[PDB]
């Protein structure tokens, strides 16, 4: 059977970048052009290997990561990238091998007066290592004294929501982001081209 | 409680200098912290910030000459200035950014350096006299939609800049109630209900943005008697 790559990208709501989702798939026939040659994708760029290429190769899974972000970030979902979603919400590796695909996904995720419910981390004390993911909500002490799970003066809830409002300039639009990576192991091979 | 800074002077070109601004009670390590800058007789510059976990970023302005670094154990911030130009001269603010990573609630006093020899904000008015008691509008105007990712800042004479409003309209803890801000998208007022004579300054919006920008400050409004 094709891959289900519809409950990815047409899933109604998507992840926040901090909590973002991984899908694996696996057991089918993946046809990438049915994704690279659609006029939908605003971004699509791949690391490693070429969009061209993806049709005649056997993984032994495929991996979506899937979140919204802001459009002025989508630059930042890209190997050796700095900022705060590439430092504390989602690191690819500097030498990376997949492609990353993004739309505007302002009619669906703003809302008149403004959609909330989308979140990313803006206090973390170091970066992210690639692919490592932090869903943690400590209160963040941004002083010398502990904050024992006390919000107040230099101590911080550590996710702010993002404002997406339907008049936003694109740069501070919604996109919808996946990220598809690629593993071969020895293992056969379930998911090839057509 | 507090960011001081020190370093500054006058130089002739052709050397280096190093600024230093240590602080209490506030992380240097842990926190969004920068350097502002301003002129003499001109508006905020932000010149570069220094993330929690790193990263750094640099106005163009002065991308590749300057480099900003913090000491973990002394809990200071620097800004080293390699070549600088007559262009570079002005008082030097160090800043810590809270809301969103850049809306700066403290600020040190600022040290003055001499040097011998993309969304766009609008500021009005430029000048603005008035009289006490009178009630007053400025209004800052953004090329594309903002949200509501916009402070206002006050600067008396001799002083640092004051965070009044953030978020565009939410009053910043200890500022009288007769400030407040109104406004989403690409129109921002500043409203002052009844002009009292402690007033007189120059007012600033900032688009509240991740990384130091050429247009993240108006122009600013000088309000007069
Ligand atoms: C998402 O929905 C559109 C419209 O029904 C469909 O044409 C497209 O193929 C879907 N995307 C994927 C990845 O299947």
């Amino acid at each position: 059977n094709l891959c289900p790559f519809g409950e990815v990208f047409n899933a109604t709501r998507f992840a926040s970048v901090y909590a973002w989702n991984r899908k694996r798939i696996s057991n089918c026939v993946a046809d990438y052009s049915v994704l690279y040659n659609s006029a939908s994708f605003s971004t699509f760029k791949c690391y490693g290997v070429s969009p061209t290429k993806l049709n005649d190769l056997c993984f032994t899974n495929v991996y979506a990561d899937s979140f919204v972000i802001r459009g002025d970030e989508v630059r930042q979902i890209a190997p050796g990238q700095t900022g705060k979603i590439a430092d504390y919400n989602y690191k690819l590796p500097d030498d990376f091998t997949g492609c990353v695909i993004a739309w505007n996904s302002n009619n669906l995720d703003s809302k008149v007066g403004g959609n909330y419910n989308y979140l990313y981390r803006l206090f973390r004390k170091s970066n992210l290592k690639p692919f490592e993911r932090d869903i943690s909500t400590e209160i963040y002490q941004a002083g010398s004294t502990p904050c024992n799970g006390v919000e107040g003066f230099n101590c911080y809830f550590p996710l702010q929501s993002y404002g997406f409002q339907p008049t936003n300039g694109v740069g501070y639009q919604p996109y919808r982001v996946v990220v598809l990576s690629f593993e071969l192991l020895h293992a056969p091979a379930t998911v090839c081209g057509p | 409680v507090q960011l001081v800074e020190s370093g500054g002077g006058l130089i002739q070109p052709g050397g280096s200098l190093r600024l230093s601004c240590a602080a209490s009670e506030i992380i240097v390590s842990s926190n969004y912290m920068s350097w502002v800058r301003q002129a003499p007789g001109k508006g905020l510059e932000w010149v570069s910030v220094l993330y929690p976990g790193g990263s750094t970023f640099y106005a163009d302005s002065v991308k590749g000459r300057f480099t900003i670094s913090r000491d973990n154990s002394r809990n200071t911030l620097y800004l080293h200035m390699k070549s600088p130009r007559a262009e570079d001269t002005a008082v030097y603010y160090c800043t810590r950014a809270l809301w969103e990573g850049a809306t700066f609630d403290y600020w040190g006093q600022g040290t003055l350096v001499t040097v011998s020899s993309d969304i766009q904000l609008t500021q009005s008015p430029s000048f603005l006299s008035a009289s006490v008691g009178d009630r007053i509008t400025i209004t800052c105007r953004a090329s594309q939609g903002i949200s509501s990712y916009l402070a206002w800042y006050q600067q008396k004479p001799g002083k640092a800049p004051k965070l009044l409003i953030y978020a565009a309209s939410t009053l910043q803890s200890g500022v009288p109630s007769r400030f407040s801000g109104s406004g989403s998208g690409t129109e921002f007022t500043l409203t002052i209900s009844s002009l009292q004579p402690e007033d007189f300054a120059t007012y600033y919006c900032q688009h509240v943005n991740s990384f130091p920008g050429p247009y993240t400050f108006g122009q600013g409004t000088k309000l007069e008697i």
